[PDB]
């Protein structure tokens, strides 16, 4: 709004909050008042209804004081980027690569390949008199179309896009609005993953360090994999199908993993969740019945999510009054929208305080985040043990406060991004000391204590001592075990302070043992083999003392999973048969990442 | 048939362009022709010429070597393993998905 004047940034008694009398956005972008993620006034985003005011990135004070992402280079590693879009072009810097054609132009040829362009607009749509306003409208973009339908997702291309090349090395934000859904557990130790983890480490920890931002996934209810869609049928507990620790990349620490929030201020229906979520950011729903993300589309009414042959109930689409060339859409969503929301927030902070490290920025975002949905309840799992003890155990936490006073939930991480408050804290921030990565401590488990009984009376437990005084930032765990029905397992970690974190919630999507039995007649997966998980729950706590891993089999009932063949439309039922034998914990390893206070 | 690649079981020598299925809820994978090898540049270069491979590039102590047409990558990988070298045959495809 042109009536929203700049602030000096020094106004005495300024309310920087989500309900401030001073809450407005400068700018003449005609669609910016429908970008609820910038400022949520209960507007509908061209969908059938609006949400609840205040549920946004709380970035209005950044915008009113000229904090706009200037000098910050962002890489969008995605399906493409229409670099000639009128509301993006001014912010495109040299170095994009089309990994399919080899050109410097990652513009898609496929009308539905609008994802990367939509992502890009959330970050950095140009501040002008057309379209939308980016979160960080002075940030500079490159695009690398790794997710183009004709990209084989080659290692050389991942390296090129994610900081290894001359072109991409000087980005300070790497936006990764993508992930891998799995039905069988993976080790994180493969050479391809090790190589990228090493790159991300080097890129994060250098001068002018780069922040990797990563989508948690959209698998609360359903996952898609290799032309099939899977979801649980029945009336099981409301635990995520995709826990965000299932994709091995999401536990690498260098990735800041984000869940999605809707315009009502609660977890977007589809969002994956887990102990490795760092923050919640804006992703919306679908833009049909309720708000999604108004952003830049592939240009023209022949390309993109806003195109003549792909109608939407979103009112912005095919609308000659509001968007005659169909250059914008109102349906962008997902953790793929939470990711650029966070990339943009990061770019704002970096532009305001260019000397701060990635770990400093994480600290500021965590300590300033809003505790949305404060009363949401833990999700309990009920079963009867072999001794007839009826148990009710926590399968997913609500909000909990750790021993260092940090509020955390697996749904929202440290909470919803509050850019204004992060900037308030940044003005007085003192730099964190260097990152210390403690050596992995491996615990091989033997004898009777290794057993994981069906429907256990208590967890199978294993403990190790960390001797080093360290303030925790994150913990990584690798687990190896045998068990015939993996989703029966609840895996939890306990710190020396007694703080608990569920690393893997049960009834997740690791149904591959059942799928293998049905499809093949034999089972490839014996259990977990160095499966990696991360928790943020312990941020700020002392590492010194005993850490305990707990694993429990919490189900003996049958479960069914619906399998959809996307091509044929054939629906199959997969039955998960209870494990006939007890499982066995083989080993686990603990890595503490933190600093010396 | 079943085939062991990178310590895991797939469904079908392994040559560039060969297609592998990893059960029925996973993307189709393709042998790209590239091998990842954990070795320094000089060691990786010596390993490449003395195994009939082309050194392409490296990062983080891991080299990318490309196999020439006709090369059986599985035979190369098993040999390298026996020599105490960590090796991964690249299996490409649509593993990462837009969220
Ligand atoms: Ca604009
Ligand atoms: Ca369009
Ligand atoms: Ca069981």
């Amino acid at each position: 709004n042109e009536g929203c004047a700049p602030l000096t940034g020094k106004e005495s008694g300024m309310d920087i909050g989500r309900s401030s009398t001073e809450r407005c956005l400068p700018g003449a972008n005609p669609l910016q008042d429908q970008q609820w993620y910038l400022l949520n006034s209960g507007q509908d985003g061209f969908s059938a209804r609006g949400g609840i005011a205040g549920n946004d990135l709380n970035l209005w004070w950044a915008h009113r004081t000229g904090v706009l992402g200037q000098g910050v280079n962002v890489a969008v590693v995605d399906d493409g980027l229409a670099i000639a879009h009128p509301d993006l072009a001014d912010n495109v810097r040299p170095g994009s690569k089309n990994v399919v054609t080899g050109s410097d132009d990652p513009t898609p040829t496929d009308p539905d390949t609008a994802h990367g362009t939509s992502v890009s607009g959330i970050i950095a749509a140009v501040d002008n008199a057309i379209g939308t306003k980016g979160i960080a409208p002075r940030a500079q973009l490159q695009g690398f179309n790794l997710l183009d339908d004709n990209s084989q997702q080659l290692q050389k291309d991942w390296l090129y896009a994610l900081g290894d090349s001359n072109a991409s090395r000087d980005n300070r934000v790497f936006n990764q609005s993508y992930g891998m859904s799995v039905v069988d557990p993976r080790s994180a130790n493969s050479l391809d993953q090790s190589q990228l983890d090493r790159l991300f480490e080097q890129q994060t920890l250098k001068a002018q360090g780069a922040a990797y931002i990563k989508a948690a996934g959209n698998g609360f209810n359903k996952i898609a994999a290799g032309g099939y869609v899977l979801n649980r049928t029945g009336n099981g507990p409301k635990l995520p199908f995709e826990n965000s620790n299932l994709d091995p990349s999401n536990s690498n620490f260098w990735n800041l993993v984000v869940s999605a929030l809707n315009a009502d201020g609660v977890r977007s229906s589809y969002s994956s969740v887990g102990s490795n979520i760092f923050l919640s950011a804006t992703g919306g729903e679908y833009g049909t019945d309720t708000p999604a993300m108004v952003t830049t589309d592939l240009p023209g009414c022949d390309m993109g999510y806003n195109r003549t042959d792909d109608p939407s109930t979103n009112r912005l689409h095919g609308n000659s009054q509001l968007d005659a060339s169909c250059d914008y859409n109102g349906v962008m969503n997902g953790t793929a929208s939470a990711t650029p929301s966070t990339s943009g927030a990061m770019a704002l902070l970096m532009s305001a305080y260019p000397d701060l490290s990635v770990r400093d920025l994480r600290d500021l975002l965590a300590r300033s985040a809003t505790r949305v949905d404060a009363k949401h309840q833990p999700v309990m799992v009920s079963y009867t043990s072999s001794t007839g003890k009826v148990r009710d155990v926590k399968g997913l936490e609500g909000w909990e406060r750790n021993a260092a006073g940090m509020w955390f939930s697996p749904t929202y991480g440290f909470g919803l991004i509050d850019v204004n408050k992060a900037l308030e804290l940044a003005a007085n921030h003192q730099p964190l000391p260097p990152l210390v990565q403690l050596p992995w401590q491996k615990i091989n488990v033997t004898g009777s204590a290794a057993a994981i009984a069906d429907v256990g009376n208590s967890p199978t437990s294993s403990t190790t001592r960390i001797a080093t005084p360290l303030t925790v930032e994150a913990v990584q765990v690798m687990v190896s075990l045998d068990h015939q029905r993996l989703p029966d397992l609840l895996i939890e970690l306990v710190s020396p302070a007694g703080t608990r974190s569920i690393l893997l919630s049960p009834f997740n999507s690791l149904v591959g043992q059942s799928l293998d039995q049905q499809q093949l007649g034999f089972v490839r997966t014996k259990g977990l083999r160095d499966m990696r998980m991360l928790s943020n729950k312990f941020y700020g706590e002392s590492a010194q003392g005993t850490w305990r891993l707990e694993v429990t089999d919490v189900a003996n009932g049958t479960r069914q999973v619906s399998l959809l063949n996307r091509e044929t439309r054939e629906r199959t039922t997969l039955t998960e048969r209870n494990n006939r034998q007890p499982g066995k914990l083989i080993s686990w390893s603990l890595r503490v990442l933190g600093h010396d206070a | 048939s079943t085939i062991e690649v990178n310590g895991q079981t797939y469904l079908i020598t392994l040559r560039r362009g060969d297609v592998l299925m990893q059960g029925a809820a996973s993307p189709e994978l393709t042998v790209s022709g590239t091998l990842l090898v954990e070795a320094d540049d000089a060691s990786a270069k010596a390993l490449a010429t003395r195994h009939g491979l082309n050194f392409k590039q490296s990062s983080g102590g891991i080299a990318l070597l490309e196999a020439k047409p006709g090369t059986d990558l599985n035979a190369i990988a098993t040999k390298l393993k026996s020599e105490g070298v960590n090796v991964q045959i690249e299996l490409s495809g649509a593993e990462q998905q837009p969220k």
